[PDB]
RNA sequence: CGUGGAAGUCUGUUAGAGUUGGUGUCCUACAAUACCCUCUCGUGAUCUAUGUGUAGGGGUGAAAGGCCCAUCGAGUCCGGCA
RNA sequence: GCGAAAGCCAAGGCCUGUCGGGAGCAACCAACGUUAGGGAAUUCGGCAAGUUAGUCCCGUACCUUCGGAAGAAGGGAUGCC
RNA sequence: GGUCUUAAGGUAGCGUAGUACCUUGCCGCAUCAGUAGCGGCUUGCAUGAAUGGAUUAACCAGAGCUUCACUGUCCCAACGUUGGGCCCGGUGAACUGUACAUUCCAGUGCGGAGUCUGGAGACACCCAGGGGGAAGCGAAGACCCUAUGGA
RNA sequence: CGAGUGGCUUGCUACCUCGAUGUCGGUUCCCUCCAUCCUGCCCGUGCAGAAGCGGGCAAGGGUGAGGUUGUUCGCCUAUUAAAGGAGGUCGUGAGCUGGGUUUAGACCGUCGUGAGACAGGUCGGCUGCUAUCUACUGGGUGUGUAGGUGUCUGACAAGAACGACCGUAUAGUACGAGAGGAACUACGGUUGGUGGCCACUGGUGUACCGGUUGUUCGAGAGAGCACGUGCCGGGUAGCCACGCCACACGGGGUAAGAGCUGAACGCAUCUAAGCUCGAAACCCACUUGGAAAAGAGACACCGCCGAGGUCCCGCGUACAAGACGCGGUCGAUAGACUCGGGGUGUGCGCGUCGAGGUAACGAGACGUUAAGCCCACGAGCACUAACAGACCAA
């Protein structure tokens, strides 16, 4: 009675199309819970690598023991977070009401931004607090930029802006928090966000395909035995049924693979540190040495070498945070070979 | 650990270990040593191997 | 089941001829099923090292050969990947026959057997010359 | 044991003849029957050139209603005929 | 080399099986190479592909019209100096 | 039934057959499982002796089945090679065209609508694609019936 | 016995198509229905437990691999949580297949005087087209909103982004004479699906290095050809799966159902008003798209004689055109060179040895030599080339 099988591939991930910024665009936020601070961190994939590392899991029978994990090596140098943001609570949702920048910015920001030259901190600063005075205010988020000119490897000396929200206790604490981390130059580290052993979201733009067929793109079938001899090899059996008289947007067809945003959720930090300690012999392979600060992520990460990831604290994690791994072994084998 | 074939050490976390029909357990660093090895060929007589200089 | 403590690449199919390491009479064995499994469409069922499969015998003595038994995968060519990140390859495919309560129907086991086979299985470990 | 060298004999893309499968390529074709690989026969009831004979309810046919100039369960042309 | 066989090369002929330029040159198609473990589970059907292969030595079953079956099968050998 | 039609009344053999409706007949072989195949039985819907019966070594691009070997046929697909495909110069057709035409979901209608009715959706143009629809293009249906048609 | 619903079977009719709407079965790919096979939540039991039987809500997900047969159907095997049924022109031939039906050849049986027939069997027996419109998947150019850069908002839109199973502790416990034998909960793993990535393993790798057969360049050295690598061995980057990583909980409101308070009807009553609960299902949560949302959006800064953009030049984290992204001397963007990191496996020549051979000659061995050759990666390095210069724009 022709037997039951799962579609090709996923319609959650639709329309597979060509991202519009290859800055990564987070769509949700964590929960306001402890303390003040941003929501988020942001880097330069490098390359992989793995680590022999101590099992922390309390309720797996190796506690204890030797296990190698595979790392994605990314370099994480301090990021400024020029200024600040306010959200108003409209009935049609969420609106921008002002910023709030400084005067301290990066020699290259301008090959990106058009430069604040006369700005009042004073003035906006005192329309958000008003609108917290009025209950209206909605968010507080901050608009951060990268310094790729710190990553040697990376071609580009022109930044990566992007807002990050800051979560934590009251709302006039944060606000407060928010203007203080602003108002000195907005220098703030992956430290500062992110422990060892802790669980991100990292979100990439994927490694562009430019266009592949059904077979490759949704996961379909080749055809089979004489089928495959006959003129037909990677194409679908029918674009649909006779009725409805129409080509259904869920049939897979060819088109744009590779380059969309993917969020990968759940990426344990295995460690965070600064150096050249993960360094692959004869440098890693299109992109170069590293040598300053970096982030271990466990397993895969979106994106090729040279592409901007984001950060995130997982908003739904599985486990509960088991800090600091042992790290034994940090693998520097050549990865040609 | 060390390379059972050729003689150079292997990388933690990287090798193949073969289990051959008596019981006897060969640890090999590559491929390229599984593959010499299956030739018949003895790693003393390759001059790249380790055990050979 | 319970866990292995090692990542199998299924070897086997349904139909594959693999070795009875045994004393049962039993020589080669054709895999007809892996307990537990359950796949999807086109798709041959596979079996790998610490799979209990259901099995007919193709060769051996005139009583073992035609019967349909259970045994347990032991042995496999294709490699399976240790948490140390090693893999590990064996030289053929066997399997041992095992019964209801999962002993095995022999006294002796010939040829090696993986630390994982003995952990989940324990009275065809406690039967087992060598551990590998 | 040797000699001898028979055969609608065997192997063979020798030349040559044939045309099994791919239901491949082509299918407004290179081609109104093509291309490629595969395959059969290849000293005989063999293949082939030229010359010559048999003519339409008639030939020719190891017979398929096959063939008789891309025309065949009765060729083609023109006429009967508007 | 058994060879009017293959492959390679002379003599002789040709660059007229007569449109070119560009993109590591994507999907898809035609021809095709290689694919781990499994090994016909594919399909009406092993269709397609593959396996085997030359030569010498050993050896060779049922059946048979005594001709044959038969290169049955199976096993070994093979270069250079 | 223990002759009758219409002369005789099926002998050797073979037999569930490329002939057996029942039918996947029953038993066995083989397989985990075999409407297959082979053997045996066989009352044969409706076998049978030059309408030739049976049997058979050799032969076969003839039909079916089993085994060893082999393998991308398959699990389940990947990467590569060559010619195209895509962009540029030059050359330059054809098929097809009542009109209108950005459609979709329902309905209605000679009962199988892009065009009617109600709603929904819909800014224009262009490139590439695989072919869902135009009961797509191509052919005055070969089937069937009809004609005081033909051969 | 009576009443119906469906439109899957069959039959009936002859409305539509005979200037043609291509068959059955299969396949592939998409959507759907519920009369639910499993999974969630429930009620009853001839419900001790365990395992069942029967019923209700419920279509989120799943419902698989094989042997005979062209088969659909069905029979059979082993697995499984289960291996549900049905619609989409008996979905699907401008997608495939062509085994069956149903042309022309042939045989057998039956019937026929015969040609020949058969709702009997059997062997063989072809699969056309360059997409105009529409439809959808992806890619651009313009116009609208009405100078630019960067950051956002979220009307709507899509998702299964998750489904299911095994195991351990609970526990040899509750229950039960015994046999047998649970659950809540917490853990570990497997399977199917999903998205992404290549450190590891594996494949490829007609880059590259080596071995070697035949032939040609006289030998040597060094090379060409042998199908687009002669063959064999190894294999870097990249691309990949057979490799690796990630994919909740919880809220809210309900269905079946369990109840509370409660009247009509002084009592009773889960319901009539009101309320507490309660499904894998619904909404939110999470991921993806989304200023063309015509109410055509918001914020900050820059600029209107100049902000910004295009062309140009060197290149890719991008790419079929177009698009996208980066660098452009205040520079490491690309190449050369040199290192580093890698592939192969020890170069030519010379010396010693070498079975023998008068000698000539001599396959080959050792040394020189981790040699020679090679690199789609990295670093150093302005040597070479990113020069010169043009245009638009409130
Ligand atoms: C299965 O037996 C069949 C019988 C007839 C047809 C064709 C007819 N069906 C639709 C039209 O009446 C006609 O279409 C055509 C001739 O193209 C197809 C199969
Ligand atoms: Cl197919
Ligand atoms: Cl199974
Ligand atoms: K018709
Ligand atoms: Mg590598
Ligand atoms: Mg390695
Ligand atoms: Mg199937
Ligand atoms: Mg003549
Ligand atoms: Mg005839
Ligand atoms: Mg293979
Ligand atoms: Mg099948
Ligand atoms: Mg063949
Ligand atoms: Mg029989
Ligand atoms: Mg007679
Ligand atoms: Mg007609
Ligand atoms: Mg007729
Ligand atoms: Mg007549
Ligand atoms: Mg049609
Ligand atoms: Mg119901
Ligand atoms: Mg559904
Ligand atoms: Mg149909
Ligand atoms: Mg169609
Ligand atoms: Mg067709
Ligand atoms: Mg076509
Ligand atoms: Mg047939
Ligand atoms: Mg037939
Ligand atoms: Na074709
Ligand atoms: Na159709
Ligand atoms: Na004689
Ligand atoms: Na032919
Ligand atoms: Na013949
Ligand atoms: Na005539
Ligand atoms: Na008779
Ligand atoms: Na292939
Ligand atoms: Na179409
Ligand atoms: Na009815
Ligand atoms: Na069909
Ligand atoms: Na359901
Ligand atoms: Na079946
Ligand atoms: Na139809
Ligand atoms: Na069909
Ligand atoms: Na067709
Ligand atoms: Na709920
Ligand atoms: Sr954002
Ligand atoms: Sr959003
Ligand atoms: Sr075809
Ligand atoms: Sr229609
Ligand atoms: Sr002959
Ligand atoms: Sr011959
Ligand atoms: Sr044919
Ligand atoms: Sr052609
Ligand atoms: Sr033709
Ligand atoms: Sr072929
Ligand atoms: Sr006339
Ligand atoms: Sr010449
Ligand atoms: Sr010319
Ligand atoms: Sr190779
Ligand atoms: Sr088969
Ligand atoms: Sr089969
Ligand atoms: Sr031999
Ligand atoms: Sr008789
Ligand atoms: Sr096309
Ligand atoms: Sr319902
Ligand atoms: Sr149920
Ligand atoms: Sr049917
Ligand atoms: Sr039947
Ligand atoms: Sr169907
Ligand atoms: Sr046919
Ligand atoms: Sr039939
Ligand atoms: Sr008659
Ligand atoms: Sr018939
Ligand atoms: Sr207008
Ligand atoms: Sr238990
Ligand atoms: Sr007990
Ligand atoms: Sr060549
Ligand atoms: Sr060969
Ligand atoms: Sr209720
Ligand atoms: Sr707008």
């Amino acid at each position: 009675p022709q037997p039951s099988r799962p579609r090709k591939g996923s319609l959650g991930f639709g329309p597979r199309k060509r991202s519009t910024s290859e800055t990564p665009r987070f769509n949700s936020w964590p929960s306001d819970d402890g303390q003040p601070g941003v929501q988020g961190f942001a880097g330069y994939k490098a390359g992989m690598t793995h680590v022999v590392l101590v099992n922390d899991e309390p309720n797996s029978p190796r506690e204890g023991m030797e296990e190698t994990v595979p790392v994605t090596v990314i370099e994480t140098p301090p990021m400024r977070a020029v200024a600040l943001r306010a959200y108003e609570d409209t009935p049609y949702g969420q609106r921008p009401l002002t910023e709030v920048w400084t005067d301290e910015f990066h020699s290259e920001l301008d090959r990106t931004l058009d430069v604040p030259e006369d700005h009042d901190p004073d003035a906006a600063e005192e329309q958000i607090r008003d609108a917290h005075e009025a209950g209206d205010l909605g968010d507080l988020r901050l608009i951060t930029h990268t310094v790729p000119d710190a990553v040697p490897s990376v071609p580009k000396k022109k930044p990566d802006v992007m807002e990050t929200r800051v979560g934590g206790g009251s709302v006039s604490d944060r606000l407060d928090h928010a203007l203080d981390i602003v108002e000195d130059g907005g220098e703030h580290a992956m430290n500062d966000i992110f422990r060892a052993g802790e669980y991100a979201d990292v979100a990439g733009v994927t490694k562009g395909k430019g266009t592949q067929g059904p077979v490759k793109r949704w996961g379909v079938q080749k055809r089979k035995g004489k089928h495959a001899r006959q003129g037909w090899r990677r194409r679908i059996g029918n674009l649909g049924p006779w009725n409805p008289s129409r080509v259904r947007s869920t049939v897979p067809q060819q088109g744009q693979t590779g380059y969309h945003q993917r969020t990968e959720l759940n990426k344990r930090l295995i460690d965070i540190g600064e150096g050249d300690e993960p360094t692959v012999d004869g440098g890693f392979v299109n992109y170069g040495e590293v040598d300053g600060p970096y982030t271990l992520v466990k397993g895969s990460v979106p994106g090729p070498d040279k592409r901007l990831v984001r950060f995130r604290p997982a908003v739904r994690p599985n486990d509960q945070p088991r800090l600091d791994p042992e790290v034994r072994y940090v693998s520097n084998e050549s990865n040609q070979g | 650990r060390e390379c059972d074939y050729c003689g150079t050490d292997i990388e933690p976390g990287t090798g193949t270990m073969f289990v051959h029909k008596d019981g006897a357990t060969t640890h090999f660093c590559s491929s390229k040593c599984e593959n010499n090895a299956d030739l018949g060929r003895e790693a003393r007589n390759l001059e790249w191997t380790d055990t050979a200089r | 089941m319970e866990a292995l403590g090692a990542d199998v690449t299924q070897g086997l199919e349904k139909g594959s001829l693999i070795t009875c390491a045994d004393n049962t009479g039993a020589r080669e064995l054709k895999v007809i099923s892996v307990h537990g499994y359950s796949g999807t469409k086109n798709r041959h069922p596979k079996a790998g090292l610490g799979d209990k499969i259901t099995v007919s015998v193709t060769k051996g003595t005139p009583e073992m050969r035609r019967q349909v038994l259970e045994a347990v995968v032991v042995r496999q060519r294709k490699p399976i990947r240790r948490p140390d990140g090693t893999r590990v390859k064996f030289e053929d495919n066997a399997a041992v026959i095992v019964d209801e309560n999962e002993d095995p129907r022999g006294t002796e086991l010939k040829g090696p057997i993986a630390r994982e086979v003995a952990q989940r299985f324990g009275s065809v470990a406690s039967a087992a010359t060598m551990i590998v």
